[PDB]
RNA sequence: AUAUUGGCGAGAGACCGAUAGCGAACAAGUACAGUGAUGGAAAGAUGAAAAGAACUUUGAAAAGAGAGUGAAAAAGUACGUGAAAUUGUUGAAAGGGAAGGGCAUUUGAUCAGA
RNA sequence: GUCGAAUUUGGGUAUAGGGGCGAAAGACUAAUCGAACCAUCUAGUAGCUGGUUCCUGCCGAAGUUUCCCUCAGGAUAGCAG
RNA sequence: AGAACUGGCGAUGCGGGAUGAACCGAACGUAGAGUUAAGGUGCCGGAAUACACGCUCAUCAGACACCACAAAAGGUGUUAG
RNA sequence: GCCCUGAAAAUGGAUGGCGCUCAAGCGUGUUACCUAUACUCUACCGUCAGGGUUGAUAUGAUGCCCUGACGAGUAGGCAGGCGUGGAGGUCAGUGACGAAGCCUAGACCGUAAGGUCGGGUCGAACGGCCUCUAGUGCAGAUCUUGGUGGUAGUAGCAAAUAUUCAAAUGAGAACUUUGAAGACUGAAGUGGGGAAAGGUUCCACGUCAACAGCAGUUGGACGUGGGUUAGUCGAUCCUAAGA
RNA sequence: GUGAACAGCCUCUAGUUGAUAGAAUAAUGUAGAUAAGGGAAGUCGGCAAAAUAGAUCCGUAACUUCGGGAUAAGGAUUGGC
RNA sequence: AGAACUGGUACGGACAAGGGGAAUCUGACUGUCUAAUUAAAACAUAGCAUUGCGAUGGUCAGAAAGUGAUGUUGACGCAAU
RNA sequence: CUAUCUAGCGAAACCACAGCCAAGGGAACGGGCUUGGCAGAAUCAGCGGGGAAAGAAGACCCUGUUGAGCUUGACUCUAGU
RNA sequence: GCGUUGGAUUGUUCACCCACUAAUAGGGAACGUGAGCUGGGUUUAGACCGUCGUGAGACAGGUUAGUUUUACCCUACUGAU
RNA sequence: UUGGCGGAAAGGCCUUGGGUGCUUGCUGGCGAAUUGCAAUGUCAUUUUGCGUGGGGAUAAAUCAUUUGUAUACGACUUAGA
């Protein structure tokens, strides 16, 4: 008979399976339509989830009830240091899909990338692209001819590049390696903008803007064997339930004569690749220029590392993305934001953001202090000190 | 005397056996099969990192739903245990052909377990106590355990 | 003269041969169960003779490996022989969600016949 | 729920099976109750269910007639050896 | 659901109807050779993508009896009267 | 006539599938081709029938030979044979120089029931033939007894707040002893005694093959012993319901 | 000792430290709880849970067999010195 | 019993410990049973009513008895409803 | 506290053989058959769709010339009176 | 393709009404789904009433109370080696 | 050996120059037998090992400890000369 109540599916069968990810860096499947006018950019960056905060800003939404007045909102800070370009992928198109024709690395790598080739490396002998770094021994012979080979083939350029993740409080020390598909016309020039970009660090700077809409593509915080409940969304049984109420009640029909993948069932939930679009960023702060929690309607001297600094995490030394709402991952995650593959005009893109005031309070507690000069200026002398 | 199938020189080998220990059967067997073939001194070797928990039996015909662990990675498997009562009798038989071995006057340098066998012993019977007033078995599974190690030659 | 599944003493069998024959070939109406009336098993075989393994060695020991007794230890009191189910080791072969089978032949192994 | 009197309970004693006992439920009567348990009659009967143990060769059916307190059965004639 | 005649299944394998107790063909010792039955000759699949005259284009075409369905009524679709 | 509308059902699926469009569709005609345990011929097996052949040495006339036809089959009937326990006769049968039995992807005979041989193991009896006899053949009976599996080293060994350190003993100590600490029963006790019941569980010594669903050096276990002292405590005496 | 109290809790004498343990802390469970706003809209049904609770003082209805209802309902207070 | 002071207005501070009201059906109440699915409105109860019987009897036992229960009883009793 | 893993210990239910589906037919709902789809060792934790899962020779209905408990001027008797 | 509700009564499916809503469409999947729950109903044994029956008892007549057992196996699915 | 082209799976294609061998384009000499009248009458390519020489380079992973962006266990993410 039928289900005499008709209610939507709980859960979203376009997310199967709810696997773990193969990878702690969730891959980035899709890259921005190659517009060969425009000039040679990185399509993406990488970095890593700091934490959040809020901010205040006037909304600009003509015909909203509230414009032009006040708004606080959530926004998730990413340390994003420059990445250092080591390499060059050259892709050619065939009828099974796209395949590398040859991979061009840099002569020289950090330690830090070098570690990513490697499980254990106290014991190692570091012996990677040793013999591969002889091969610029006079002149790159066999190097630039591998260049000339993804300039005479490979419709499709993607850079190596990897995080300078010594810069971040993190105790990872191993660097996180992704290519980046280069857009811009001239893929000639792709070659020439990589080889000359060997050793070369890339700022996010130069891949993102304030008010651009980007792309948050991360693995989600996991959160181990989940049952059906909290999993999926599923009702929760009477109390009265025998064997358990935080279960799925039928689980399918007699026929057909075996569970359909279409049924919520326990299983793992969360660290699972997302790919969550449409974020605006709020902020392309640098880590060198102090005073990075400022805007022009504060001027007060304070980063925008929080009082005490970002919970599990730490305190932010380089250039940072905020970007509005929350993203995938958790923090201290390594992230990776692409430009937006479509443009988007709808008056919530295109709207420029100036902030008016950042939340820097300790995220440890009630925090109740910007600056530890406010805190000062507000309990007066103590005994401890001050 | 009367061994199991061997095809090995017995003026070269050297044998021992524990016949009636109660020691859980399928986890000798495993145990047996872990050093089947091995030198002595490095079975020895791994039969003491299984005691310490460094290394584990790997669990090849009686491991269905027992448990998985990451010492089995050396021998291509996922189910590995550390029997520790089936180690000790193995390691009890193993110095007990080391012993006849030097008596025979073999080369202990060059000793392997050339064969080992364990098989089942009667069984040894108690009683459990069930619901609704019912009576079942409570028999424990020991091991007749045979070991014959050989001069290794060309 | 006739009866006699009891008692005693005998002689026999085209009877049974230890899951059979009386329940009981054996410390059997015994062990054991039930309050009780009653119910009621399982259980024979080393070897001619213990000649039942002196002694050496390893182990805390049980035992093991030697040695030895014995016609035989492929007879070690867990003992005449010692199947099958089931199990270990070695050897051989096959194996994409059963396996097993028939017709015919390949291949490998093995083999009788002139 | 009841908890100072139609209270609870130990021991001794009385009631024994078509019998006892029952402030009554066909309840209890030694895990057995709309007739306890044990042994015997008893290898009780069953038109009903299940099983029914070696090979080969030859021949080879019937579910139809009549009757039966007969309709899951039998006798009778027919088919078959 | 119940009768009549016959043939079958039950009791029967084999070839065909993919598959099936009943249909078609044909009933069977062990084999060889040849010819066929019913059924088929694009491939699965052994056998002519054979010959010949025509009809049909279906935005749910059609494709071997038993058999696994389709009707009344309509169409300047197309063909022959 | 073909085609289309009429023509809507639930797991995704059925000219059998692929697929097929002057078809590999439909109507019709002509040939060639494919193959059933069918048909024709032959070979062999058996059955039935008709015969020939005591003119011998010819020992199997229930024998040998010729000819023709046939062979499906449940329930069921009959016939010819295989096998087992025991019995009469016979083989002056086999066997401790190895009987029976058992194992043997080793060989031979029979359509088959089965029979024979080779090898291994084993140790004391056994077999062919003619005939007699039956407690004479197993795959089933939720068959009986006994043994054995997969399940499976799995379910599980989770109530009673709780154990920890060191030393000693010991081969071996989470569990034994001692000490220290932390706790609990909190007098309607996890205390001290008793009635019913049990019967040596009491205590000591030695001691761990089995039990104490882990362990164990410990024990209500094992083996050997020791221990229950009444004129006054009870029975004994009295009677109660009752016998 | 607290306490009306042989209630619950803690302690003294006495006794025990006996329940197979070790490591992590997934789901779903068993037991114990909490939860913003709403307050039975859940459900057959307020099932389960929560709320009230001791003592002192004030006050206490319908009905009534005049005995009760009644701790009706509804209220206020409670420590230490 | 009262007062003063005192405090994060807390104070039966843990433990401990009624939810209450308006009614309807039903049994008066206390009590009893289906041990091991039914605790109830079922049974029992005091009350009420009926019946039998004055012992050579009523009711009920026993196979029978010179045998019994009520009855160590007597209608304000026993027995059956 | 489990569940999980480990050290030790260590069962039971159940088991024709076993285990991937769709359709067909079939004893009219197949794991095996037919046509297709497909299909790669060995596994762990969950889970409750399926195995027309397990637990019991259906207790409901019918049959049997099978009972038993109980009732009545069924038939035939009988203790007592 | 995507939605198709929250409730009063009633075990109910169904029905009816209140109200929101864009709408409150109809159905199958062993009349999907009890080793997923619950047990309100039906549908054991206890009990009351009405009718019927002399009676034991009967009622698609009403009412009250009334044990919902097992997964650790294979597959399927969710995850994990 | 020179140079160029080919990336869809290029792994191949085209080309300059010389050396060596055959050359059936034509004309000669020598040999075949006995594999007994046929027997595929062994001529191909596909891996692997081994020995002799020459050329070439001189690491990681897992366990264990640790981490916690992870987690039932595996697994994942880390760090440690
Ligand atoms: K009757
Ligand atoms: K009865
Ligand atoms: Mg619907
Ligand atoms: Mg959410
Ligand atoms: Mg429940
Ligand atoms: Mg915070
Ligand atoms: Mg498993
Ligand atoms: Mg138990
Ligand atoms: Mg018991
Ligand atoms: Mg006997
Ligand atoms: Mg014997
Ligand atoms: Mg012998
Ligand atoms: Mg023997
Ligand atoms: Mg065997
Ligand atoms: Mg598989
Ligand atoms: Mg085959
Ligand atoms: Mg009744
Ligand atoms: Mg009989
Ligand atoms: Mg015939
Ligand atoms: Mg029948
Ligand atoms: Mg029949
Ligand atoms: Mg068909
Ligand atoms: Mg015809
Ligand atoms: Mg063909
Ligand atoms: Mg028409
Ligand atoms: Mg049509
Ligand atoms: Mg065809
Ligand atoms: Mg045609
Ligand atoms: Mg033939
Ligand atoms: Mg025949
Ligand atoms: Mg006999
Ligand atoms: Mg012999
Ligand atoms: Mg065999
Ligand atoms: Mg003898
Ligand atoms: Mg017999
Ligand atoms: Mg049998
Ligand atoms: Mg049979
Ligand atoms: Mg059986
Ligand atoms: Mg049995
Ligand atoms: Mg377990
Ligand atoms: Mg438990
Ligand atoms: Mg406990
Ligand atoms: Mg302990
Ligand atoms: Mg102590
Ligand atoms: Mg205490
Ligand atoms: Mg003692
Ligand atoms: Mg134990
Ligand atoms: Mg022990
Ligand atoms: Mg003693
Ligand atoms: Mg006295
Ligand atoms: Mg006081
Ligand atoms: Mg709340
Ligand atoms: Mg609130
Ligand atoms: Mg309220
Ligand atoms: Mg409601
Ligand atoms: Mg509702
Ligand atoms: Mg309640
Ligand atoms: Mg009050
Ligand atoms: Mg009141
Ligand atoms: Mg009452
Ligand atoms: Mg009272
Ligand atoms: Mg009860
Ligand atoms: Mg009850
Ligand atoms: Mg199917
Ligand atoms: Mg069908
Ligand atoms: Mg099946
Ligand atoms: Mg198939
Ligand atoms: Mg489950
Ligand atoms: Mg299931
Ligand atoms: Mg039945
Ligand atoms: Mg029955
Ligand atoms: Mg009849
Ligand atoms: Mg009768
Ligand atoms: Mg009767
Ligand atoms: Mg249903
Ligand atoms: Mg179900
Ligand atoms: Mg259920
Ligand atoms: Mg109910
Ligand atoms: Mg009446
Ligand atoms: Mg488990």
């Amino acid at each position: 008979s039928h289900r005499k109540y008709e209610a939507p599916r709980h859960g979203h069968l376009g997310f199967l399976p709810r696997k773990r990810a193969a990878s702690i860096r969730a891959r980035v499947k899709a890259f921005p339509k190659d517009d060969r006018s425009k000039p040679v950019a990185l399509t993406s960056f990488l970095g890593y989830k700091a934490g959040m905060t809020t901010i205040v800003r006037d909304l600009d939404r003509p015909g909203s009830k509230f414009h032009k007045r006040e708004v606080v909102e959530a926004v998730t800070v990413v340390d994003t240091p420059p990445v250092v370009v080591v390499g060059v992928v050259g892709y050619v198109e065939t009828p099974r899909g796209l395949r590398s024709l040859t991979t061009v690395w840099a002569e020289h790598l950090s330690d830090e990338v070098k570690r990513r080739f490697y499980k254990n490396w106290y014991k190692s002998k570091k012996k990677a692209f040793t013999k591969y770094s002889a091969k610029y021994a006079q002149d790159g012979a066999g190097i630039e001819r591998e260049l000339a080979r993804i300039k005479k083939y490979a419709s499709v350029v993607r850079v190596l590049v990897h995080t300078q993740i010594r810069k971040t409080p993190l105790a990872q020390k191993k660097a996180h390696l992704a290519e980046i598909q280069l857009n811009g016309g001239s893929i000639s020039e792709k070659v020439d903008w990589a080889r000359e970009h060997f050793e070369k660090t890339v700022a996010v700077d130069s891949v993102f803007e304030q008010n651009e809409m980007i792309d948050a593509i991360a693995v989600t915080k996991g959160h181990g064997f989940e049952g059906v409940t909290h999993r999926w969304g599923t009702k929760k049984l009477p109390r009265k339930t025998h064997r358990g109420l935080r279960k799925v009640a039928c689980i399918g029909a007699w026929h057909p004569a075996h569970v359909m993948w279409s049924v919520a069932r326990a299983g793992q939930r969360g660290y699972h690749s997302r790919t969550s679009i449409n974020h605006k960023i709020y902020r392309v702060g640098k880590g060198d220029d102090e005073a990075n929690g400022a805007t022009s309607f504060d001027r007060t001297k304070k980063t925008i590392t929080p009082m005490g600094g970002f919970v599990h995490y730490g305190e932010i030394k380089n250039d940072f993305i905020m970007v509005k709402g929350c993203i995938p991952g958790n923090r201290k995650r390594i992230v990776t934001l692409r430009k937006s593959l479509y443009t988007n005009t709808s008056r919530k893109a295109l709207e420029e953001v100036s902030l008016k005031w950042i939340d820097t309070a300790s995220k440890f507690g009630k925090g109740r202090f910007q600056t530890p000069a406010e805190k000062h200026a507000f309990m007066g002398t103590l005994k401890k000190d001050l | 005397a009367r061994y199991g199938a061997t095809s090995t020189n017995p003026a070269k080998s050297a044998s021992a056996r524990g016949s009636y220990l109660r020691v859980s059967f399928k986890n000798t067997r495993e145990t047996a099969q872990a050093i089947n073939g091995w030198e002595l001194t490095k079975a020895q070797k791994y039969l003491e990192q299984v005691l310490d928990h460094q290394r584990a039996i790997p669990f090849r015909r009686f491991n269905s739903s027992i448990g998985r662990t990451a010492q089995g990675k050396e021998f291509g498997v996922t189910k590995a245990r550390w029997p520790a009562k089936s180690v000790k009798f193995v390691q009890g038989l193993l110095q007990n052909a080391a012993a006849n071995a030097e008596a025979k006057g073999l080369d202990a340098t060059k000793l392997y377990v050339s064969h080992i066998q364990v098989n089942q012993a009667p069984k040894q019977r108690r009683r459990t106590y069930r619901a609704h007033g019912r009576i079942n078995k409570y028999e424990s599974s020991p091991s007749h355990i045979e070991l014959v190690v050989t001069e290794k030659e060309e």
